[PDB]
Protein backbone atom coordinates (compact mmCIF):
# COMPACT_ATOMS: atom_id res chain seq x y z
CA UNK A 1 0.00 0.00 0.00
CA UNK A 2 0.82 3.88 -0.28
CA UNK A 3 -0.49 4.61 3.33
CA UNK A 4 -1.63 7.93 3.44
CA UNK A 5 2.17 9.44 3.25
CA UNK A 6 -0.01 11.64 0.34
CA UNK A 7 -3.43 12.24 2.35
CA UNK A 8 -4.42 14.25 5.68
CA UNK A 9 -5.66 12.32 8.20
CA UNK A 10 -7.34 14.03 11.09
CA UNK A 11 -9.03 10.90 12.48
CA UNK A 12 -12.30 11.57 14.00
CA UNK A 13 -13.57 10.82 17.14
CA UNK A 14 -17.20 11.23 16.43
CA UNK A 15 -18.93 10.48 12.80
CA UNK A 16 -19.01 12.99 10.64
CA UNK A 17 -17.18 15.48 11.60
CA UNK A 18 -16.70 19.37 10.43
CA UNK A 19 -13.61 21.58 8.60
CA UNK A 20 -13.76 25.17 8.88
CA UNK A 21 -11.72 27.56 6.42
CA UNK A 22 -10.87 31.31 7.04
CA UNK A 23 -10.80 33.75 4.17
CA UNK A 24 -9.01 37.85 4.37
CA UNK A 25 -11.57 39.59 2.79
CA UNK A 26 -11.83 42.95 1.29
CA UNK A 27 -14.18 45.76 -0.06
CA UNK A 28 -16.67 46.21 2.86
CA UNK A 29 -18.97 43.00 3.33
CA UNK A 30 -16.86 40.28 3.95
CA UNK A 31 -20.00 38.62 2.70
CA UNK A 32 -21.12 39.76 -0.33
CA UNK A 33 -21.53 38.70 -3.98
CA UNK A 34 -18.06 40.07 -5.83
CA UNK A 35 -16.35 40.80 -2.43
CA UNK A 36 -12.63 39.51 -3.16
CA UNK A 37 -9.96 37.40 -0.96
CA UNK A 38 -7.52 39.56 0.55
CA UNK A 39 -4.87 36.83 0.41
CA UNK A 40 -5.75 34.93 -2.69
CA UNK A 41 -3.02 32.78 -4.15
CA UNK A 42 -3.48 33.72 -7.66
CA UNK A 43 -4.67 36.95 -7.64
CA UNK A 44 -3.11 39.31 -7.25
CA UNK A 45 -3.90 41.87 -4.16
CA UNK A 46 -5.24 45.34 -4.81
CA UNK A 47 -2.17 47.38 -4.89
CA UNK A 48 -4.32 51.05 -4.84
CA UNK A 49 -7.06 49.95 -2.20
CA UNK A 50 -5.04 51.31 0.66
CA UNK A 51 -3.60 54.35 -1.13
CA UNK A 52 -4.68 56.19 -4.77
CA UNK B 1 -17.78 45.06 8.82
CA UNK B 2 -17.35 41.56 10.36
CA UNK B 3 -20.47 40.13 12.45
CA UNK B 4 -22.14 37.40 13.70
CA UNK B 5 -23.50 37.18 10.45
CA UNK B 6 -20.05 36.14 9.01
CA UNK B 7 -19.01 33.75 11.74
CA UNK B 8 -19.44 30.18 11.23
CA UNK B 9 -20.20 27.60 15.06
CA UNK B 10 -18.48 24.50 15.08
CA UNK B 11 -21.55 22.81 17.85
CA UNK B 12 -23.92 23.87 20.56
CA UNK B 13 -23.49 23.61 23.67
CA UNK B 14 -25.53 20.89 24.64
CA UNK B 15 -25.94 23.02 28.35
CA UNK B 16 -28.65 19.65 29.82
CA UNK B 17 -29.90 16.51 29.10
CA UNK B 18 -32.95 15.33 30.53
CA UNK B 19 -34.54 11.73 30.26
CA UNK B 20 -38.61 11.98 31.17
CA UNK B 21 -39.51 8.80 33.90
CA UNK B 22 -42.14 7.65 35.93
CA UNK B 23 -41.71 8.11 39.95
CA UNK B 24 -42.17 4.90 40.99
CA UNK B 25 -44.01 4.46 43.96
CA UNK B 26 -44.40 1.23 45.01
CA UNK B 27 -41.80 0.23 47.35
CA UNK B 28 -44.21 2.22 50.18
CA UNK B 29 -46.96 0.31 48.83
CA UNK B 30 -46.81 -3.06 48.72
CA UNK B 31 -45.26 -4.84 51.55
CA UNK B 32 -42.67 -7.54 50.52
CA UNK B 33 -40.25 -10.34 50.95
CA UNK B 34 -38.41 -12.12 48.60
CA UNK B 35 -39.53 -15.55 47.38
CA UNK B 36 -36.38 -18.15 46.78
CA UNK B 37 -38.50 -20.77 45.42
CA UNK B 38 -40.60 -21.06 42.17
CA UNK B 39 -43.72 -20.62 44.12
CA UNK B 40 -45.10 -18.42 47.40
CA UNK B 41 -47.26 -19.31 50.20
CA UNK B 42 -48.74 -17.16 52.66
CA UNK B 43 -50.22 -18.04 55.87
CA UNK B 44 -53.50 -16.39 57.40
CA UNK C 1 -7.14 39.05 -24.11
CA UNK C 2 -7.49 42.30 -25.53
CA UNK C 3 -6.01 44.26 -21.75
CA UNK C 4 -3.29 42.09 -22.20
CA UNK C 5 -2.31 42.46 -25.97
CA UNK C 6 -2.35 46.00 -24.83
CA UNK C 7 -0.55 45.92 -21.90
CA UNK C 8 1.84 43.81 -23.50
CA UNK C 9 2.68 46.57 -26.19
CA UNK C 10 3.41 49.18 -24.07
CA UNK C 11 -0.31 51.12 -24.28
CA UNK C 12 -1.45 49.83 -20.83
CA UNK C 13 1.05 49.72 -17.90
CA UNK C 14 0.70 47.95 -14.82
CA UNK C 15 0.83 50.74 -11.52
CA UNK C 16 -0.15 51.56 -7.66
CA UNK C 17 0.33 54.79 -6.11
CA UNK C 18 -0.33 56.43 -2.52
CA UNK C 19 -2.54 58.80 -1.37
CA UNK C 20 -2.35 62.42 -1.25
CA UNK C 21 -1.76 63.72 3.16
CA UNK C 22 -4.52 66.61 2.32
CA UNK C 23 -6.82 63.65 1.24
CA UNK C 24 -6.19 61.16 3.86
CA UNK C 25 -5.73 63.46 6.88
CA UNK C 26 -9.07 64.55 7.21
CA UNK C 27 -10.32 61.03 5.61
CA UNK C 28 -14.02 60.07 7.45
CA UNK C 29 -14.81 63.84 8.55
CA UNK C 30 -12.29 65.05 10.24
CA UNK C 31 -12.42 69.47 10.31
CA UNK C 32 -15.88 69.43 8.63
CA UNK C 33 -14.94 67.21 5.82
CA UNK C 34 -17.25 64.74 4.27
CA UNK C 35 -17.96 62.12 1.78
CA UNK C 36 -14.68 60.83 2.38
CA UNK C 37 -14.68 56.97 3.63
CA UNK C 38 -11.59 54.43 4.39
CA UNK C 39 -11.67 51.67 2.57
CA UNK C 40 -12.91 48.89 4.81
CA UNK C 41 -11.65 44.79 4.73
CA UNK C 42 -12.79 42.34 6.89
CA UNK C 43 -12.82 38.49 7.30
CA UNK C 44 -15.82 35.56 6.94
CA UNK C 45 -15.19 31.69 8.08
CA UNK C 46 -17.22 28.72 6.51
CA UNK C 47 -17.92 25.12 6.97
CA UNK C 48 -17.91 21.94 5.20
CA UNK C 49 -19.51 18.95 6.25
CA UNK C 50 -17.83 14.99 5.85
CA UNK C 51 -20.18 12.33 6.18
CA UNK C 52 -18.79 8.90 7.26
Amino acid sequence: LIAFDICGVQPMNSPTGQVFALRAVYGKDPVAAGAKEAFHPMYGPDAMFSGQ
Amino acid sequence: STTTNSNSIGRPNLVALTRATTKLIYSDIVATQRTNQPVAAFYG
Amino acid sequence: AEIKKQMEAGALVEIAEGMATSIAELQEGFNGSTDNPWNEMGFRIDKQVIEA
